[PDB]
């Protein structure tokens, strides 16, 4: 099991900006990973997977990009429903790990 | 794999043929594939075949 | 299009047992990878969970086999997990989710 | 030509054993058989190549 690490646990909702959430893993996973909403603390949702495609039910306003042991999930210009925590998990390997969170306000 | 291993060796290897086209598509992705061994001697390349069976 | 009924909502009191269910429809028995995932009050994500409808074959973290059982039934294309030894480190809410390709790939809905 | 026609059909065969089931499936070029013949009776027979006939 290969250790996520989501920094940081929560960056300051400044709308507009260049919103920029890392992902960096305990060793190389190349391009398995998947990116996930959760909005008000319930049922979660996919967003970007296979790190640099989106799903196609589409925003936009989102990115993915990253291979190595880094990976970077970016929204630019903020929109007021996107109100969440964030998620980046994993397989290549084979038990399954997440992040911990990456959640910012109105 | 170089046979460095001091005689002759022994390799089996096989091809999955499927059921159907869903079954292919869920287990490898994509249709019409190939499977390719090769060594000095052996040439062969199997194209697999899709079909309900008993 | 693809959907997912689970079951109930009630905690329980530990060393009881739990049997959680899974139902989906939108497509055919096989394809169909099964994955469960809990969330803690508050804290992060966890996989538990799975099952690969196409082998029959299933999957679990070890912070649990010895206890977690998960199957299925084609007729009834339902999922069913199964956790035993249910004490506080057990207690949570359990996502069921659809999943891809053996190795379990991006789990696209997920349940309520 | 063979018989004025350049064109061929390979034909084969096979032995289908008790309770088993044979399918044909195709989407062309299928000359397929009416009949199938059921062995009645066998035991050590042979086939003669003679060019003359029986008295």
């Amino acid at each position: 099991d290969i250790q996520l690490t989501q920094s940081p646990s929560s960056l300051s909702a400044s709308v507009g900006d260049r919103v920029t959430i890392t992902c960096q893993a305990s060793q190389d996973i190349r391009k398995y990973l998947n990116w996930y909403q959760q909005k008000p603390g319930k049922a979660p949702n996919l967003l970007i997977y296979d790190a640099s495609n989106v799903k196609t039910g589409v925003p936009s306003r989102f990115r993915g990009s990253g291979s190595g042991t880094d990976f970077t999930f970016t929204i630019s210009s903020l929109q007021p429903e996107d109100i969440a925590t964030y998620y980046c998990q994993q397989y290549d390997n084979l038990p399954i790990t997440f992040g911990q969170g990456t959640r910012l306000e109105i | 794999y170089n046979n460095t291993s001091g005689e002759q060796m022994l390799i089996i290897w096989g091809v999955h043929h499927p059921n159907d086209e869903t079954e292919q598509r869920t287990l490898y992705q994509n249709v019409g594939t190939y499977v390719s061994v090769g060594t000095s001697t052996l040439n062969k390349r199997s194209t697999p075949e899709i079909a309900t069976r008993p | 299009e693809v959907q997912l009924v689970e079951s109930g909502a009630e905690v329980k009191k530990p060393g009881s047992s739990v049997k959680v269910s899974c139902k989906a429809s939108g497509g055919t028995f096989i394809t169909h990878v099964f994955t469960w995932v809990r969330q803690a009050p508050g804290q992060g994500l966890e996989w538990v969970g799975g099952f690969i409808a196409i082998f029959g074959t299933s999957n679990y973290a070890q912070k649990f086999q010895g206890r977690v059982t998960i199957t299925a039934d084609e007729s009834t294309s339902t999922a069913y997990m199964e956790l035993t030894s249910l004490t506080s480190e057990d207690t949570a809410v359990y996502y069921c989710a659809r999943g891809i390709s053996g190795s379990y790939g991006w789990f696209d809905p997920w349940g309520q | 030509k063979v018989n004025g026609l350049g064109s061929r059909m390979e034909f084969s065969w096979t032995l289908l054993d008790m309770w088993d089931t044979i399918n044909f499936e195709s989407t062309g070029n299928l000359i397929a058989p009416e009949y199938g013949f059921k062995i009645s009776k066998r035991g050590s027979s042979g086939i003669m190549k003679t060019e003359g006939t029986l008295e």
